[PDB]
């Protein structure tokens, strides 16, 4: 997270960590068997870490639950990073309590301007590298579609939507990606890719996950 | 899908760190800058026996996750991370051909792909991002090994973190 701060422990009930013994990605919890994240963040044998504050210390309230499935969006194409989404089963459900909550789907997608909360254990330096070991936290508010489109000619596609500050300074980086993006307590985004972390012009771009929202309920059923 | 990996075990960082490409087929050869034609400053890459260890280089997909699979469109790069110069492309010019050459330029998403090959990596020059890819080979001229295109003759390395 560049231009951020500290969360704490408690504050950030709904982020998760994917592992393979190593940290490699964010995710969100949505109920007490499934995770959401990107779908670019694929691997064999995800093994889910949940109530992280610190990665790098045993706290104790943590919970390492393997994946049961991981399914990648049927729709996603590794060249256009549209429907950039995945679903992650837990072999066991995850224990709710002070450090662990899951967040809920949104209801509607989310209008310009609207606040957001963006979190991860990403780079917080726009150029260089330097990775916190306690989760980082990040306001930032949705911009207008037609501004996004000028960012990025070509790319934007109807399943995503711009976020961050145009001055630069403040963004996603390496490390956040399918971390949550929550606005007014809803699942609203999931943090993909941008062009570096936090330059000029250069916003963050990140998944619509309100039109997925069937998909969830019907691949959560079927499964 | 598989991720890209150093020779210590650890999945290559995006765009964090450095690594040396030690190819196995030439052991004693790094990467390196030389002249083609008529150019003033070395603008392709070479394998030069005269350059051990050879240059490192960066990998950079906008995907922000740290690590590299075989399936995302990669920058390589020479010199400092959020640097434009050394941004490395494929332009034609003789008496070479698809010689690897070295801009100041950085797309948002590379031509290359990094894919498994024998024991080792190659390098996969896609000339758009659809398309069918290139195994980028060495042509053989000046005591030295310009990379190039050269399909089903791919040079293959090893990647060796820079420390």
């Amino acid at each position: 997270i560049v231009g951020g701060y500290t969360c704490g422990a408690n504050t950030v009930p709904y982020q998760v960590s994917l592992n393979s013994g190593y940290h490699f990605c964010g995710g969100s919890l949505i109920n007490s068997q499934w995770v959401v994240s990107a779908a670019h963040c694929y691997k064999s044998g995800i093994q889910v870490r949940l109530g992280e504050d610190n990665i790098n210390v045993v706290e104790g309230n943590e919970q390492f639950i393997s994946a049961s499935k991981s399914i990648v969006h049927p729709s996603y194409n590794s060249n256009t990073l549209n429907n950039d989404i995945m679903l992650i089963k837990l072999k066991s459900a995850a224990s709710l309590n002070s450090r662990v909550a899951s967040i809920s789907l949104p209801t509607s997608c989310a209008s310009a301007g609207t606040q957001c909360l963006i979190s991860g254990w990403g780079n917080t330096k726009s150029s260089g590298t330097s990775y916190p070991d306690v989760l980082k936290c990040l306001k930032a508010p949705i911009l207008s579609d037609s501004s996004c489109k000028s960012a990025y000619p070509g790319q934007i596609t109807s399943n995503m939507f711009c976020a961050g500050y145009l001055e630069g300074g403040k963004d996603s980086c390496q490390g956040d990606s399918g971390g949550p993006v929550v606005c007014s307590g809803k699942l609203q985004g999931i943090v993909s890719w941008g062009s570096g972390c936090a330059q000029k012009n250069k916003p963050g771009v990140y998944t619509k996950v309100c039109n997925y929202v069937s998909w969830i309920k019907q691949t959560i059923a079927s499964n | 899908s598989s991720v890209v990996v150093d020779t210590n075990g650890q999945p290559v960082s995006n765009g964090a760190d450095a690594y040396y490409l030690v190819p196995v087929s030439h052991g004693h050869a790094g990467l390196a800058l030389a002249k083609i034609g008529n150019e003033a400053e070395p603008r392709a890459v070479v394998l030069d026996p005269h350059h051990r260890p050879g240059l490192p280089v960066r990998f950079e997909s906008p995907l922000r996750i740290n690590i590299i699979k075989e399936s995302y469109f990669l920058n390589i790069k020479f010199g400092p991370s959020s640097s434009d110069s050394g941004v490395w492309d494929v332009i034609q010019q003789d008496p070479i051909g698809l010689a690897v050459k070295v801009t100041d330029t950085k797309s948002l998403l590379g031509p290359f792909k990094v894919e498994k090959e024998g024991e080792g990596y190659k390098i996969v020059y896609y000339p758009e991002r659809g398309q069918t890819g290139l195994d980028i080979g060495l042509v053989h001229r000046n005591d030295k090994y310009y990379l190039a295109v050269k399909d089903g003759e791919p040079c293959v390395f090893k990647i060796r973190k820079a420390t």
